[PDB]
């Protein structure tokens, strides 16, 4: 009844960066553990000062030596601040192949002496990136060795993924392709976030212009206490991970959903606006709030999943749900019925001390699916498919034993699954 | 300008005395997807047709069809007999270098797939030896004392020995005491002699020739000495990975060169030299699935660097482009001499035939389907 | 986790001298050797540089070759001399001539293992080796004949690590002898085959830096260096410093290179303002990214605009917002989208520190590789084609044991090279 976190790679640590802060700000947990009456990410010591069920892999020594020396040092365990020697230098094939058989040994070993302690553990998720070498490499052993011996739990992927506008490496591209494939082969269920719209939210949501990378992601790591977090508390419609195996995917492969959040209103902001249900229930459908660079007007939802935070009664939600149904414009499908797949808890969404966004009576997180995103799949594969027609940049990954028809074995199955998302309005 | 582009030539695995009595049990028999054909050289791969709602590689087919049909000039399979390939590759123009005429043989595909029993092979049965059946390189020297003697002229029996372990050149038919147990002294001296010069030399007389340091030339009067060739095998570089054991781990060039001499009927001597460049390259290692190891991984990789740097001159030489960059590996500058050179050069294409092993003949499949429009002139010696 | 330190010639020597300058303040250190710095990231990462030992000392892990006495003396003779460890001098008492084809050839023959020792005192006592770092000329002999033969060597020792250089490109404009088309001319054929990347740095443009557009008097070369050693510095602030999006050298040896052989590359310090122009010029982070279009900062002797750029990487120093950082470099790759090639769509790389150094508030370290490089080759290689016509003064190394072979080759070397950038030029 508990759940693990994995973070990998140098944006998957800071992630948690807030995250766990967001986490220990969930019971006012200090660096020591303070806390009354609670199982899911922690453990309790003898003193009762409670600890993460998380696991950190870096393989430089950089990142984490903030973590551990800087403020909550202590709240994480040198059991679990797993530290290496040398990066793989973005490069999907030494964190594959070369360093990433020289730690996953000590991984996997805390592994078992965690989730040995969940009695009957419901899931856990991983946090890695797409350019980043440590999370293109090291998720290509790790997803398949923990299904080796844990394959029948669940598998989250929070997976940060590049904009089909603003990059930050070259081989980018060239990463993510030979990832996904494999990582589609074994995973269970992957979300995508892109730093694209995440700006697009700091000029019109949040109205700053001189952001960091705590505030385009603490606004994800407030996703997540509303994903998960609160199903452990107790309110009117509660979900858990289990009520989304075969609901929000409705098949063996199309596992994709799209992540959104609508009150998002900075300090100022708190008195031009008087929120309600059905207020943010319309700003769950702006393509200018999706998170990722698309419009779902070119393509349609397959399904959408309403998860609810704070004083939420559904007969004020229930007007709201027609009204969608009845001011649509969104181009429904013919496959799914009506599916509305409802999440409703008590928890008000914290204010992060320091933090952006604004202290609320009623949030929402919402998945959905589109084919929209196999326009942005696609719009990676248009920046993949000219740097091989010059097969540029490739004597780091040949040079470490991968091959070029990994390229031809990924992206036309890549292609492939970007034409199995057309497969949605077909037959009727 | 010439036109005597190219030969593509296409052996496969198959009657080895460890393969064949699990592979037909197991999956289909000699060619499963993959459908051998001798006549017009076809030959087409492919795996299960599902309705998959990710749809699988090499789904491109219909019902009853073949895709990816890589017809070629001369494909052939396990039943292909040392001398019958011998009867369509290398015999039919090693009577046409007596000339002059040049050749280049090497081989390309996955790790394992027995590119070296096609260069090397092994003896046969026979109590002695009298230069008995094995691959290419003493069939060969068996035709050597043959048509260099049955035309009666003055020959001269040329070639050297080189090792390539990862961007060097070694001779192997040295004096090499020095890499075997021997005696050096307890302190270091002074250098007095200056530097040494090796491999250094290009030219201009032609243009893809290159001369090389110290070509330490082999003279055998028949093959009963010709073990210095098994002696220089020896000490090639091998090693023993999961995903074959036998597959070896450095890279050789050995060279051959006929000078033969008569005084034809116009008066004049014919100083007709050819060469056949018997090049063997290591195994292709996929590293994840044999299992390559610290010292092993750099023994692996530059393989790979090596084939990669081989596949970006064919690409170029296929594009008809300005600066065709020979110039990172060494291999390429002994191979620019035919590689949109002059002279003659067949390319073999020695794959795998697991169904696991579809995908990655494909690279190997493009470099093949590539292989007709590479340009040269053709030339003998006089 | 650690680099190691080789310099040679009569300018790379010197030129390093400036540099351990810096990277003595870098951390608040003594003259002596001792630390009195503040910051706690300076003590943290003290490794890659240095081998701390008893006595609460500090030793920069530097190799000091030469072939004259009183040059790396007058090291010693001056401060920050005493901060180095007397042990690794390693030096001959006999004049190359200032001739490639003697200092890699007889008289370093005799000093090659005293120099690989001392590599062999230092590299296995390393943690963990990461940077084979040289300072040399390609103007002189001792800057270009020894470390050759270095490279053959070291790499020979390590086929495992990286070999970086920081080689001075000669000047058509300003120099003082005679055979330095030979001197560089002979480096390319081993500085290509067997180094992973050097940069390529010329006065002739450093003149025009300066002079001009920091609004100084006399160039000299006390102050041609320290603009270099800056440069130098920012090559390897992320493997040293924390930063948001940290690169590593080899990070910056995967998207840099395209291709194994075209790695050249330049260098480039944003906050090039004068003394005048501080009081009359607001700092901002389009403020360094405008220095990217400059022709006047690119240090070596290039039109920038002349051919169009393969890649290029950014490393930043300074409390920032990436948003600013990410749609500043977006609009650069949109306000001139001819300057690049066409089938890389992310021309660029991003690198972001978090503390940039003392006495600053931003501060930047621009890497470009573009198709114009190669106009420093042009004029190097047509200089040599005049040398060998009549081989004018080829009584100083014939006597040597040099071939025309090698004449042959490495002139056709170099035609190998320039020739490729322009395949991707136009
Ligand atoms: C009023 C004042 O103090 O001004 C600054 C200063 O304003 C300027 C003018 C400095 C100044 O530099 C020069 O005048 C200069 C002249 C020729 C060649 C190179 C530099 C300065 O010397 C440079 C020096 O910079 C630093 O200390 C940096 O940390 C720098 N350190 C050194 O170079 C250094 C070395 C030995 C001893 C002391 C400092 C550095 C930069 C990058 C990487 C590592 C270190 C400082 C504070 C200044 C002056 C004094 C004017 C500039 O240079 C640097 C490297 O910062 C010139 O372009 C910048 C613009 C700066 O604003
Ligand atoms: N949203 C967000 N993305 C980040 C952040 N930091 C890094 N990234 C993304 O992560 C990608 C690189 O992945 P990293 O985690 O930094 O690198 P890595 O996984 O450690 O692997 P290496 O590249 O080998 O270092 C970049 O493309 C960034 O866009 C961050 O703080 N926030
Ligand atoms: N067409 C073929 N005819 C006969 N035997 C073959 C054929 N193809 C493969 N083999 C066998 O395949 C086995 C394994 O191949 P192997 O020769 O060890 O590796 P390799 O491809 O030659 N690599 P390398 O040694 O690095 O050049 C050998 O024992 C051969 O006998
Ligand atoms: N920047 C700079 N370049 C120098 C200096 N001294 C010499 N050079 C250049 O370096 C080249 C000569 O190499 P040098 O190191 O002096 O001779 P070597 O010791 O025989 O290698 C020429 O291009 C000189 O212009 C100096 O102090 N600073
Ligand atoms: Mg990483
Ligand atoms: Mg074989």
């Amino acid at each position: 009844r508990e759940c693990i976190s994995i973070h990998v790679g140098q944006a998957g640590v800071q992630i948690g960066n807030a995250c766990w802060e967001l986490y220990c700000l969930e019971h006012g947990i200090q660096p020591d553990g303070q806390m009354p009456s609670f199982n899911t990410f922690f453990s309790e010591t003898g003193a009762g000062k409670h600890v993460p069920r998380a696991v950190f892999v870096d393989l430089e020594p950089t990142v984490i030596d903030e973590v551990r020396t800087g403020t909550y040092r202590q709240l994480f365990h040198p059991e679990q601040l797993i530290t290496g020697k040398e990066d793989a230098a973005n490069n999907y094939a030494r964190g594959h192949y070369t360093i990433g058989k020289e730690i996953i040994d000590l991984v996997l070993d805390r592994i078992r002496k965690l989730a040995d302690q969940c009695t009957g553990l419901q899931g856990f998720s991983v946090f890695h990136s797409f350019g980043g070498g440590t999370g293109s490499g090291f998720t290509s052993l790790l997803m398949e060795r923990l299904s080796v011996d844990y394959g029948k739990k669940s598998k989250l992927e929070f997976s940060i993924y590049p904009a089909p506008q603003v990059s930050t490496a070259v081989v980018e591209p060239y990463n993510s392709i030979l990832t996904t494939h494999t990582t589609l082969e074994h995973s269970d269920c992957a979300f995508m976030v892109d730093n694209e719209a995440i700006y697009d939210i700091c000029r019109r949501n949040l109205d700053i212009e001189r952001p960091t990378y705590t505030n385009l992601n603490r606004l994800i790591g407030q996703i997540v206490s509303s994903i998960t977090a609160s199903l452990r508390f107790d309110g009117a419609l509660n979900v858990d991970l289990t009520e989304f195996q075969t609901n929000l995917v409705p098949y063996p492969r199309g596992h994709f959903p799209l992540a959104t959040y609508a009150p998002v209103i900075s300090a100022e902001k708190a008195y031009h606006e008087q929120l309600s249900v059905a207020e943010i229930t319309n700003a769950c459908f702006e393509p200018a709030n999706q998170m990722v660079k698309c419009d779902p007007r070119h393509g349609k939802y397959m399904a959408c999943c309403l998860l609810y935070r704070g004083d939420v009664v559904p007969k004020d939600v229930n007007a709201a749900i027609a009204t969608i149904k009845t001011k649509r414009t969104i181009q429904f499908v013919d496959w799914c019925p009506t599916g509305f797949k409802v999440g409703i808890n008590y928890e008000p969404p914290t204010v992060v001390p320091g933090g952006d966004l604004a202290k609320v009576q009623r949030a929402v997180c919402m998945l959905s699916n589109t084919t929209a995103i196999a326009e942005a799949w696609a719009r990676l594969d248009h920046k993949f498919d000219l740097m091989y027609a010059k097969r540029a940049f490739v004597h780091w990954y040949v040079g470490e034993g991968m091959e070029e028809g990994e390229f031809s074995e990924a992206r036309e199955d890549m292609a492939a699954l970007e034409k199995d998302y057309e497969e949605v309005g077909v037959d009727s | 300008m010439g036109e005597s582009n190219i030969q593509v030539v296409v052996r496969v695995r198959g009657q080895a005395p460890n393969e064949p009595k699990r592979t037909a049990p197991g999956i289909l028999t000699t060619s499963g997807p993959r459908c051998q054909q001798i006549d017009v050289a076809i030959e087409a791969p492919q795996v299960s047709s599902s309705s998959a709602i990710a749809s699988t590689s090499n789904l491109v087919q219909e019902s009853a069809t073949r895709q990816k049909s890589y017809h070629f000039d001369q494909v052939f399979g396990p039943e292909a007999d040392q001398g019958m390939v011998y009867q369509d590759v290398v015999g039919p123009i090693l009577e046409e270098v007596m000339s002059g005429y040049n050749c280049t043989i090497f081989a390309y595909g996955q790790t394992g797939t027995g590119k070296t029993h096609t260069m090397e092979g092994d003896l046969t049965s026979q109590m002695g030896t009298y230069s008995s059946e094995a691959g290419i390189i003493p069939r060969s020297l068996y035709r050597l004392f043959h048509t260099l003697e049955l035309s009666k002229e003055d020959y001269s029996v040329k070639a050297t020995f080189i090792e390539l372990y990862n961007e060097e050149l070694r001779d192997l038919l040295s004096i090499d005491s020095s890499t075997s147990s021997a005696e050096p002294s307890s302190s270091a001296t002074a250098t007095k002699e200056p530097q040494h010069a090796l491999r250094m030399y290009d030219d201009a007389r032609g243009k893809g020739v290159v001369i090389q340091g110290l070509e330490e030339v082999a003279l055998k009067d028949a093959a009963h000495g010709l073990s210095v060739l098994r002696r220089g095998s020896q000490k090639r570089q091998i090693a023993a990975t999961n995903c074959n054991e036998q597959s070896s781990r450095s890279h050789s060039v050995f060279t051959m060169t006929v000078f033969i001499k008569d005084k034809g009927s116009r008066g004049e001597d014919v100083l007709k030299i050819g060469k056949l460049n018997l090049v063997d390259l290591a195994g292709s290692e996929n590293i994840g699935r044999s299992g390559a190891e610290n010292k092993r991984a750099r023994e692996a990789g530059m393989i790979n660097q090596s084939l990669l740097t081989l596949g970006r001159v064919i690409n170029a030489l296929v594009e008809k482009n300005s600066h065709i960059p020979y110039r990172e590996s060494k291999l390429t500058r002994l191979l620019q001499e035919s590689l949109g050179g002059r002279t003659k050069t067949c390319i073999i294409a020695t794959v795998s035939q697991e169904r696991a092993n579809i995908e990655e003949t494909l690279s190997t499949l493009d470099y093949a389907l590539r292989a007709k429009s590479i340009k040269n002139r053709p030339e003998l010696n006089t | 986790r650690e680099i190691v330190h080789i310099q040679a010639g009569q300018c790379g020597n010197q030129i390093g001298a400036k540099f351990w300058e810096v990277i003595s303040d870098e951390h608040g250190i003594d003259p002596t050797g001792s630390y009195h710095g503040d910051s706690d990231l300076q003590l943290e990462r003290i490794n890659v540089y240095y081998n701390e030992a008893a006595g609460n000392k500090y030793v920069p892990r530097a190799i000091l070759v030469d072939l004259e006495p009183g040059t790396m003396d007058s090291v010693r003779s001056g401060p920050f001399g005493q901060i180095f460890r007397p042990d690794n001098f390693v030096f001959g008492q006999s004049g190359a001539g200032n001739n490639w084809a003697k200092g890699h050839y007889t008289e370093g023959a005799e000093l090659v293992d005293s120099v690989l020792d001392v590599v062999r005192k230092e590299s296995e006592s390393c943690d963990c080796l990461q940077g084979f770092q040289l300072t040399h000329s390609l103007g002189g002999g001792t800057g270009s004949g020894m470390g050759t033969l270095l490279i053959s060597k070291i790499r020979e020792e390590y086929p495992d690590r990286i070999m970086n250089t920081f080689s001075v490109v000669p000047s058509p404009k300003v120099s003082d002898t005679v055979v330095e088309p030979y001197n560089a001319t002979l480096s390319v054929h081993q500085l290509v085959e067997n180094t992973d990347e050097t940069y390529c740095i010329d006065n002739e443009a450093l003149y025009d830096i300066c002079f001009r557009t920091l609004k100084l008097t006399t160039p000299t070369y006390g102050d041609l260096n320290h603009l270099v050693s800056a440069t130098m510095s920012g090559v390897t602030t992320c493997l040293r410093f924390p930063g948001q999006l940290n690169a590593d050298l080899r990070k910056l040896a995967v998207n840099m290179v395209p291709f194994p052989r075209l790695h050249f590359f330049m260098p480039g310090f944003a906050p090039l303002t004068s003394r005048g122009s501080q009081q009359y010029r607001a700092l901002t982070v389009p403020e360094l990214t405008q220095q990217m279009f400059d022709a006047k900062n690119m240090m070596a002797a290039c039109d920038p605009r002349h051919g169009r750029y393969l890649t290029v990487a950014a490393v930043f120093r300074g409390r920032m917002s990436m948003k600013e950082v990410d749609e500043q470099m977006l609009n650069v790759q949109n306000k001139n989208s001819s300057y690049f090639v066409e089938w890389i769509p992310n021309n660029v790389k991003t690198a972001v520190c978090d503390i940039p150094p003392r006495g600053l508030k931003m501060s930047a370290t621009f890497i470009g590789n573009s198709t114009a490089i190669q106009e420093l080759f042009k004029r190097i290689s047509e200089q040599f084609t005049a040398m060998f016509r009549r081989k004018a003064f080829l009584h100083w190394y014939t006597g040597e044991g040099m071939d025309e072979m090698e004449f042959t080759e490495a002139e056709s070397n170099m035609n190998d090279l320039v020739s490729e950038y322009q395949q991707y030029q136009d």
